[PDB]
């Protein structure tokens, strides 16, 4: 998963 | 409190306790535009749980994208929230998560899945109301859905999440 | 809104999500008179569903009868309502439905069942809040229930519905 | 089933 | 009504329908003192059920003891309440009940269990809102919990109840 | 079980 910015 | 109580009823109405959640987003065109204009970049979904007294979670979507997907994709993230029974749960959160944009013709759903990044702040026991959202920045190209296709029908779309319960 | 919210709570309080619904009708004598006099011919039950995001349904009863059962029988009907997730469901509605009037001595329940008439407007995807009710106009002779027997106890009766979930 | 009248 | 409806919402929010209930008691320190001072000797938990339309039950606790445990133990009791569907259930209530004080370090939970005393008024069909509570007057020594240990954490404890569904 | 007093 990639964190939201 | 009258409106505060209405909010509680609404939340209860949408909660599920088996790790499966289907999120219907109506008035799609309007919300889509508020995102493009930057007035309302993202939307949080109601909360759902892994079990009656399990982890509390929700989703967050950017109809016009976030980060690497800004302006080009629909970005969809998973959120671990501070639950009432967190003291009884194992941390960090380590359940596989599946995210989907449903095709309203059951032809081809958009799907992606991931295992939590155990070293990430997003999956540690919550200190705040919500941890930082984590998931799919490039979940679906804006052209894919929205435009035509069969993801948007009668100005509404459906997002589905499945949290694997292996170990719980 | 004060009373409107009270209504939402009551509906939620009665909702079920596994196709099984038990409807308790209290103050039987009074409602029975209101039906005989023609002031309140019929009553709708709260809504229930086949699954968390399945078909939305309810029941409608005529304590003094409808059509072929008018004045002689308790008439009980099934109703397909407009549900929030109808776009994701298969139409026409085609699940078997079982209806019962419970004996409060568990001796002999009144039971009947039917499979939807696929060509009937009662089972097509709802355009209005509710489709025309369909079911059993001659469900139970007025004399059998009411009168004496074990169906009416402490001025209340229990109606039970079971929607078969095969294929869902 | 039979429709209500 | 404004607050009466709020109570209905809270009850609904805590209700379970599978015979398993977990009761979180926050502000433990304060409630503990109110009990020692005799200002608020006991506390009732929200209601829960054995099935969607099964027995209605709740728990009652004395943070500073009742009867043989007064002043020395945490006393925990089971309560059979008047339910909406009692007419459809078998009586007296005869399901095994397991009660626990959870160790928030999953090391050693306090646990006890009993089978209903079929001759006790505590398990007959309810005439009043609730029957006389029955259970464990010497459930847990005040020294074990409270003091230190791992039962009280962040000023809260968790009580769990499991109603055996054999025969239902 | 024992009844509450």
């Amino acid at each position: 998963p990639i964190q939201e910015e | 409190a009258m409106a505060d109580l209405e909010q509680k009823v609404l939340e209860m109405e949408a909660s599920t306790y088996d790790g499966v959640f289907i999120w219907k987003i109506s008035d799609f065109p309007r919300k889509r535009q508020e995102a493009v204009a930057g007035r309302i970049p993202a939307i949080f979904s109601p909360a759902f749980y892994t079990s009656r007294y399990g982890y509390k979670m929700c989703l967050r979507i950017y109809l016009n994208g976030d980060g690497t997907g800004r302006g080009t994709h629909l970005s969809l993230f998973f959120v671990v929230m501070k639950g009432p029974n967190d003291a009884l749960l194992r941390w960090p959160f380590n359940q596989k998560v599946t995210l989907m944009l449903l095709d309203q013709n059951n032809r081809e759903h958009v799907i992606d899945a991931f295992r939590p990044d155990v070293t990430s702040s997003s999956f540690q026991r919550p200190v705040n109301d919500m941890n930082i959202a984590s998931g799919c920045p490039l979940f679906c190209p804006v052209s894919k859905m929205e435009a035509k296709n069969s993801y948007v029908r009668d100005d509404a779309i459906f997002i589905k999440a499945i949290v694997d319960l292996t170990g719980l």
